[PDB]
Formats: structure tokens, sequence, C-alpha cells
């Protein structure tokens, strides 16, 4: 059930992230702390957010009822292993202790790992693992138990549990820079509808286009947006992005900077990104312009500043600094105003790569069979 | 069919629903809630269309009618996977 | 071995070092406002 | 049915839904069927 504790984790984030009304992450974390008896919620309100305005006692009864509910909860342990389980005495320890401090966590995470027994044991105690990971940024809980899951989860699994755990692998991949190996393990949709792993299939896609619009090549691109419809009966609500890509085929650059600036807002304002969405869209950038300039050479970047909007000075600076950043081989100028199509690699770079490497390697083995004698 | 005046069409279907709450007729009740279904697609309601065809297909497999139940499969898979949906009412559409 | 005078002595930590190859390009709507510069 | 059967039954059943009761069901009718062919009671 962590599609509410995903919500949560999305609270973290506008606690960590936006700091411009702290009392909104206050706001959201005395309204989730009221009832289901989250207090979690509340301390990490109040030492992030504002320190509690009002939640001094009225936070401090539900946890005084989070309180009880470990005590009973670490009573019935015993007074349930007192009777025969199979495993199932630490099992539902382990579920109900997976809300108040992190001595729920203390008293989950020690009483399942001890006597997880089958796949489901592990499979649950690894989702929830992947959830208390994500309640903050975390990528140690959210793939070491997934590591566990690989000693301990599948084993053959389901053909539906199973492509669960790879979504899993994919969502971090796309919370990672790992722009490739999300759409990878997101490219199942026929198997991620609706779960308590997916907070929002709405969201499910925006984390595959996340990914999805730089690991899926054109081929790959209408592959899984074009071809792949099924995702397209569900990212029918969401058509800002999904007309982006369709530009994203055509190479329509006003719009592509448009959302540009909309899905850089976004991503500045999206978990799991703060401290590194910086690529993403000069990534974009630079490789829209390397389609547009392969188109041919005697062109300027003036004719496309147009579609660069007034974008003679803003691509100065640009790609001055993105071929600074050592990219897309290509000629331009500004008293020429130059475009090109260069750079093959069966020109010298397919013949370089092998001394590249035969001598990288060379003298690797070289002083590795010196050591040998000397 | 007189005019899209959205300020009362469905709020009175919710009404008697309300009385169907009050009044625990099931054929009246289905009779009112296919229609409520088929006025939110045409203001094409996101979740809440879908919603409803959840929380009232969970009793139409269940009871005894089957006529109305292959419209209201039907009419999801034009909100809508729709595949999937269609062949289900495929294969209830033959008795 | 270290027998020399020396003895004396991926969140964001993967994009880190293009983050300090970031550190010069407008960090993160100048870009936006100058659609209605022109 | 000769063991296996229920195996071949959930065949003819996934068959139709490409499982419900009703999936089984239509499974054995296409297996059972023949025996059919009443009027010699």
């Amino acid at each position: 059930p962590k599609n509410p504790d995903l919500r949560i984790a999305q609270l973290r984030f506008l606690l960590s992230l936006p700091e411009h009304r702290g009392d909104a992450a206050v706001r959201d974390e005395l309204m989730a702390a009221v009832r289901d008896n989250n207090m979690a919620p509340y301390y990490e309100a109040l030492c992030k957010s504002l320190d509690w305005q009002i939640d001094v006692d009225l936070l401090n009864k539900m946890k005084k009822a989070n309180e009880d509910e470990l005590k009973r909860l670490d009573e019935e342990l015993e007074d349930a292993e007192k009777n025969l389980g199979e495993s199932e005495i630490r099992d539902a320890m382990m579920a109900k202790a997976e809300i108040g401090d992190k001595e729920g966590a203390l008293t989950a995470f020690r009483k399942t790992y001890d006597k997880t027994v089958a796949l489901g044991h592990r499979l649950d105690i690894v989702f929830y693992l992947l959830r208390i990971g994500l309640f903050y940024m975390d990528n140690d809980l959210i793939t070491r138990n997934t590591e566990k899951a690989k000693s301990l989860i599948e084993e053959g699994g389901d053909w539906d549990r199973r492509n669960r755990l790879k979504v899993y692998q994919g969502l971090y991949c796309v919370a990672i820079r790992d722009f490739k190996q999300a759409a990878e393990l997101f490219l199942d949709t026929v198997s991620t509808f609706t779960s308590y792993e997916l907070m929002d299939y709405k969201t499910f896609v925006t984390y595959t286009v996340y990914v999805s619009m730089i690991a899926l090549e054109r081929p790959d691109l209408r592959e899984k947006v074009i071809k792949g419809a099924e995702i397209l009966e569900v990212l029918h609500s969401l058509p800002a992005v999904r007309q982006y890509l369709f530009s994203l085929y055509e190479c329509r650059y006003s719009v592509f900077f448009q959302s540009l600036a909309v899905v850089e807002q976004e991503m500045k304002k999206d978990w799991l990104f703060a401290p590194h969405y910086r690529y993403y869209v000069r990534e974009m950038r630079i490789h829209a312009y390397s389609q547009l300039l392969e188109s041919y050479r005697s062109l300027t970047l003036g004719y496309m500043a147009e579609a660069f909007g007034v974008g003679v000075e803003f691509i100065d600076q640009e790609l001055s600094r993105f071929i600074a950043a050592g990219r897309l081989h290509c000629k331009i100028d500004k008293v020429n105003e130059i475009v090109e199509t260069n750079r093959p690699d069966s020109k010298n770079w397919q013949y370089q790569e092998t001394i590249k490497k035969g001598d990288l390697l060379l003298n690797r083995v070289q002083k590795l069979s010196r050591v040998i004698n000397m | 069919d007189m005019e899209a005046a959205t300020g009362q069409e469905v709020e009175l279907c919710l009404e008697c629903i309300e009385w169907a709450k009050s009044e625990k007729r099931t054929f009246l009740r289905q009779a009112l809630e296919a229609r409520l279904v088929s006025l939110y697609f045409d203001t094409k309601r996101y979740q809440e269309a879908l919603h409803l065809g959840s929380q009232l297909l969970r009793e139409l497999k269940k009871m005894d009618d089957k006529a109305l139940l292959v419209e209201v499969q039907l009419l999801e898979s034009k909100t809508y996977k729709a595949r999937a949906a269609l062949t289900s009412a495929r294969t209830t559409a033959n008795a | 071995m270290s027998e020399k005078k020396q003895p004396v002595d991926e969140d964001n930590w993967d994009d880190d070092n293009v983050e300090d190859d970031f550190s010069n390009q407008l960090r993160a709507e100048k870009h936006g406002y100058k659609m209605e510069t022109s | 049915a000769s063991g296996a059967e229920v195996k071949g039954v959930c065949t003819e059943a996934g068959m139709y839904a490409l499982v419900t009761q009703e999936d089984f069901e239509m499974a054995v009718a296409k297996v059972m069927q023949k025996d059919s062919e009443k009027n010699m009671s």
C-alpha cells in the first residue's frame, strides 16, 4: 500500500525541495497525522518544516496511540508465536511494523529478514523496503532490498510480481540518471496497470517519458511511444509531453523550447531530481541540434533562430559552452553562421579505438606482466 | 436531450440515486447508474467515470441480469486494455 | 605500498562532475523571458 | 477424466480468454460435448 505512502514521500520532497511555504509541508504532514496514525510525518515536519505550530499534544496523543499500537504489536509477537506460525508471526509483525518513529522500522526489519521464508515473506519485504527508501530520496534501501530479493524473492516468482520488481528497478533507473534501463524495465505496459506500488499509472507515464525521450532513439522512440499505443490509451491523459514527443519526431524546435521550459520547471518541482535534473534539458538541446545540423551543412543558426525563438545569442553562448563541453562535432560561426554534417566514425575513430584500447590494455597487461618477474 | 445545461443534469441524477439508496430498487438504480456514467463520458470525466464503472460492475456480474452487462462493458471500452475489455464484452454478448 | 615521504599526510554524485561542468551555465526564466525580448 | 485433462481444460479455458470459471466451463464444453444427443433416454 505504498501509493498513499508514495504521496507521503512526495510530501517529504515538498518539505525538502520547495521551502516556499513551509506550512504547506506542515499542512499535509498534520493532515496525514490526524488520521492513519502517521506520526513519522509529524516528526518529519517538526524537523525540516515548521516546528509544529500547534502539534505539541494534538499529535502526541496519536503518538501515544502509535505507542500502544507498537506495544500491542510486540505483545502479539509473543502471543502468536505462542502458537505455531510458519514465520507468519514475524511476518505479521514486520508488516504491521512497516507509522510512528523508526521504532516501527527497527521492529519491522529486525523481525522479517531473520525468518523471511518464502517468496512473499520477501516479496512484501522488498516492496516495503522500496517504500521506506522512497519516503526519502534513498537508493541504499530501494536497491539493497532488491539485492536481498535476488537472494530471496523471485526464484521463479509470479508472471505478475516479478514484473513489479523489475518496474521497481526501472523506477530507480529513472530516479537516477540511468537514462535507459528505466524504460527498458518500464517496457512492460501489460503488467503495471494499477498496484499498491503504482502511486499513479499517470505518474508511471511521467517517470516513463522522463526516461524514454532519452533512451528511445528515433526508432525506439516511435517503437515505444507511437507503435506502443498501449501507453497511448492512457497517456491520452497527459497530452503536453505527449505532443512534445510528437514534435520530437518532426523536430519542431520552437515548441521544443516551449515544452522544454515547461518540463524544466516540472523537473525543478518533481521528486528524486532536485540535485541532478540539470543535464536532461541541455541534453535534449544538444541532441536535437545534432540531427538538425545533420540535415545538411550550408545552413545557419539564424534560419533556426526562428525555431530557437530569438536564439542567436542564446545558442551563441549555449553551443559555445556545449562544444566547450565537448559535444556534437559540427561547424558554426557568427560572421558566417555555419552549419555542418561531419564526424564519420569510419574516418579515423572507428580505426582509432583500435589503439585507444590495444594500448590501454596493452600496457595494462604489460605492467601486469612486468611484476610477474619484476 | 434538450440542451447542454450542465447545472442540473448530473445533480438531479445523483438525487434519485440517493432516493434509490432510500428505497432500494435494484433495476431502477441500475437504470440510473448506466446513464450517469454515459453522462460522465459526455464531458469525458477522467477517473470518476471509470470509478463508477468499477463500483457497479462489482455487483453486475455478481447479480442475475445479463443484458445491461454487455453495454457497460462496452461503454468502458470507449473510455479505456480496451482490446481486453472488448473481448470480454464479446463472450458475454452471445447469450 | 606507500614507502615515501607521503606518509606525512551517485544520486547526484554521479551527475556531480557534470554539475560542476554545469556550474557555469545559467544554473537553472531568462531563457523563457528571451522569448518576449523580441 | 484421464488425469491431465484438468490441464487441457485449463488450455481450452485460457484460449477462450485469449481465467474466469466460465473459461473452464467453455473449456469442458469443447472437451465434454459428445457426450451429447439425447432423445434416447
